[PDB]
DNA sequence: ATCAATATCCACCTGCAGATTCTACCAAAAGTGTATTTGGAAACTGCTCCATCAAAAGGCATGTTCAGCTGAATTCAGCTGAACATGCCTTTTGATGGAGCAGTTTCCAAATACACTTTTGGTAGAATCTGCAGGTGGATATTGAT
DNA sequence: ATCAATATCCACCTGCAGATTCTACCAAAAGTGTATTTGGAAACTGCTCCATCAAAAGGCATGTTCAGCTGAATTCAGCTGAACATGCCTTTTGATGGAGCAGTTTCCAAATACACTTTTGGTAGAATCTGCAGGTGGATATTGAT
């Protein structure tokens, strides 16, 4: 007979699971990409040390998780448990991002 | 005889090169006898500091080699070198496992 | 074709390691920023320093001018054990020469 | 002969990773117009850090950005990153 | 007649009002005292020169000012027009200030 | 005591610069707090520049630097 | 017999500034032309701060620069405010806004 | 003895933009923070973009570089405009 | 929305005090004219490290179904926070004087910067070692349905 | 208060990829012996700075009354999570051409180091002005009631 986690069950699962890891998140050649597409509106004929590529998803992959622990918090704040593009907003907002 | 600055002020970290980096970098003009020891004595203390409490971490986690995730785990549960390293980014580090109250199901 | 040596922190940062594990060893990445971390610190400090001496229009940085710069920028406690530990290397430094 | 053209690239953020950043957040439910939110938000990111690291590419008469480029880049932005030379 | 503004006009009034003005809002010499006392803790037999002394209140109502109008929005997150101390949690917490 | 001095009234009228309208009366308490945390900080910072000076006064530019260094810049009493 | 600011066509000072750079623990040596870009970008940015509260003076009815006029002149514009978003404003004062939710009606 | 300011030449610049209006003795300071922290962020920079170059001298290219890096878009382009004017008529001059 | 009546605001004028502008001078910066240094821009060039390219494989991204539980919309009473007038007292503020100190000078002994001339400590690959990353298979929770 | 379905843990194993150790030059410490500076250590100013004093004045502390807002309780459509079938494209592993760092040499345009020689920008009294703070008297706004 069929069986199914009830709603909720396997995202706890899932915090749970990244958490406790350290791996990058985003796929690696996809992230390149947009790297390699972001910098060429910039120059031309750029070249990237695969480090330089890394680094930056380094911060990327960091900045992103910073930004939705205080998102979460906005969410919780306003007596929910959905993130909501308001949510982001608030945080930028009082994170000074931009205001 | 050969004896060391490093060793002078009983220290690992190296006094010399410490004072050549302080003279070569645009911070004054002339450098005190004093400021590399005393800038080796702390850059030290604080690398044990956190070496400590890294290598807990590891040992926690059953390893034997301190790998980023310890460093991470060392500093973003110590109240003050989380305080010192508020703005910074440890590549391969994770985060500290937290989930809110509210989420968990009851 | 020969390399021109790029100097690091590491052998140093290695010692320490093994003073208070010498059970532990550490992971290049490990390593590296451990090694990012020395060099950040050494800057902050030097910084303060550099101003710090500016204010009292003072050419030279002294081991006093490091100390204040020190507790400005660390927390209580590391910052007093910090303090401790250059006092106590520097009248150490002294007293040999 | 010629480089392949690059576009429309901030769809490789697939919804699944999105996802699995804000577990790591620590994020139980999500809603649908946070992907594309997201999205804006890591570019506008991502955009300002690699035009200050080109910055520094070009200053350097380089055209290799180097992982130090980006560093300095992301430090004088007020996010020091630990991991790839000081 | 005795005469009365309805809740919330008066408030909207000085709000105005405020925000035209300029001038320090916390009074000189409570603060003085409190800049004094805080500060013997520190050192004792301490003197203030009168810019100092006023250069701290500058930024402490410039902080402070801060701080309410990031709080304001948490409370307006809320679906509130009350703020509240969890507000003014969540702007520190958000600031980085004391998360 | 001291912090007590930093009245409601005058929490409140920060509060007006800042567009708030309706405030909980419990504001008033932890204001007093977040600012003593503020001002603790600062002068901290200020008095280790004094006694870096070899002096038993403040300046205010010891109060700028202060500032300065702690992320909140202040012009208006620098130089 | 003739000074480097009106050499390049300044106000500032490029003597100054050129001791200033020497002076501040930068670099080693400091170049010949660094002091007059230097204090050109210095020289246009305290015009455009200055026109800008100009602009605001006079809009308040009066004839002399205050600081209102310079916070006012600075919180207006997107590119200043970017600039000196982490700067404090002594007797400056906040723009006068407010959240629409506590309008009435 | 003498501290010095900016005062003179912030005026000297008040008047030409407005010859109408005067500037009140704390709003003159104000603008003389600006000018010396905008200075020293720039020289900053500068000294630190010399240094990941391994150079031992800050030039009109390191204070330009420079000021791309602090200064927003808009206000960027119209600095370096301003900044390469004023350098290549003192070059031109003698 | 009108009908009226407290209060709030806003304008135009007005007299003066507090600052602001304007004037009259001098050490200390700035500008010069030399005498050298010296950094770093150019011109090869030995060589890592990037960019492609290819080829095979499953780890995942996509898309669809489907229903649970969350968010939003509504309602409502208890009670907290605003407005207001009273009564009181702490803050203002204005000299007035004394004194604690910033702020300057004037030497000098101590400490530092140079200029070379040896002496190691560190570093860069080669030469060994050894965690632990991945892969299995059973014990131990955790979770969700009768 | 139970079992059936999964997911989580924990141990035990084994070859490699990544860490540690071993060796050998060279850039950089270190040791000496001149050749400068500088950061204080005392003696004294003038100055802002604390300490009062003494009224006056608003600004604050209280208490009353109640408007209206926050929080609670219920309800429901439909959004977002869980699960599955499909196959895409990312990830891995290896090879190759060559673009572009990086490292050295070589050598002037540029910067520094003096030595004087102007000039400007700062300081302290001098000389008009701009708002502030009040003053009517005129519409506005807010609120209570046909
Ligand atoms: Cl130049
Ligand atoms: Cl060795
Ligand atoms: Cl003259
Ligand atoms: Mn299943
Ligand atoms: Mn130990
Ligand atoms: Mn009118
Ligand atoms: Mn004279
Ligand atoms: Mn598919
Ligand atoms: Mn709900
Ligand atoms: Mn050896
Ligand atoms: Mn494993
Ligand atoms: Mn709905
Ligand atoms: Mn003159
Ligand atoms: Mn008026
Ligand atoms: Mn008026
Ligand atoms: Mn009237
Ligand atoms: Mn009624």
């Amino acid at each position: 007979k069929p069986h199914r986690y009830r709603p909720g069950t396997v995202a706890l699962r899932e915090i749970r699971r990244y958490q406790k890891s350290t791996e990058l998140l985003i796929r690696k050649l996809p992230f390149q990409r947009l790297v390699r597409e972001i910098a060429q509106d910039f120059k031309t004929d750029l070249r990237f040390q695969s480090s330089a590529v890394m680094a930056l998803q380094e911060a990327c992959e960091a900045y992103l998780v910073g930004l939705f622990e205080d998102t979460n918090l906005c969410a919780i704040h306003a007596k929910r448990v959905t993130i909501m593009p308001k949510d982001i907003q608030l945080a930028r907002r009082i994170r000074g991002e931009r205001a | 005889k050969s004896k060391s600055r490093s060793s002078r002020a009983g220290l690992q970290f190296p006094v010399g090169r410490i004072h050549r980096l302080l003279r070569k970098g645009n911070y004054a003009e002339r450098i005190g006898a004093g400021a590399p020891v005393y800038l080796a004595a702390v850059l030290e203390y604080l690398t044990a500091e956190i070496l400590e409490l890294a290598g807990n971490a590891s040992r926690d986690n059953k390893k034997t080699r301190i790998i980023p995730r310890h460093l991470q785990l060392a500093i973003r549960n110590d109240e003050e070198l989380n305080k010192l390293l508020g703005g910074v980014t440890i590549a391969q580090g994770g985060v500290l496992p937290n989930i809110q109250a509210v989420l968990l199901p009851k | 074709r020969k390399r021109t040596r790029k100097e690091s922190y590491s052998i140093y940062i290695y010692k320490v390691l093994k003073q208070v594990h010498p059970d532990t060893g550490i992971s290049s990445k490990a390593m590296s920023i451990m090694n990012s971390f020395v060099t950040d610190i050494f800057e902050r400090i030097a910084s303060e320093a550099s101003r710090l001496a500016h204010y009292s229009k003072r050419s030279t940085i002294s081991s006093r001018e490091i100390q204040t710069a020190v507790r400005l920028l660390l927390p209580g406690e590391l910052a007093k054990h910090a303090v401790s530990e250059g006092t106590k290397a520097v009248t150490k430094y002294t007293s040999s020469k | 002969r010629h480089r392949k053209v690059l576009r429309d690239n901030i769809q490789g953020i697939t919804k699944p990773a999105i996802r699995r950043l804000a577990r790591r957040g620590g994020v139980k439910r999500i809603s649908g117009l946070i992907y594309e939110e997201t999205r804006g938000v890591l570019k506008v990111f991502l955009e300002n850090v690699i035009r200050d690291a080109v910055t520094y590419t070009e200053h350097a008469k380089r055209k290799t950005v180097t992982a130090m480029d980006v560093v300095y880049a992301l430090k004088r932005q007020g996010r020091t990153l630990y991991g790839f030379g000081g």
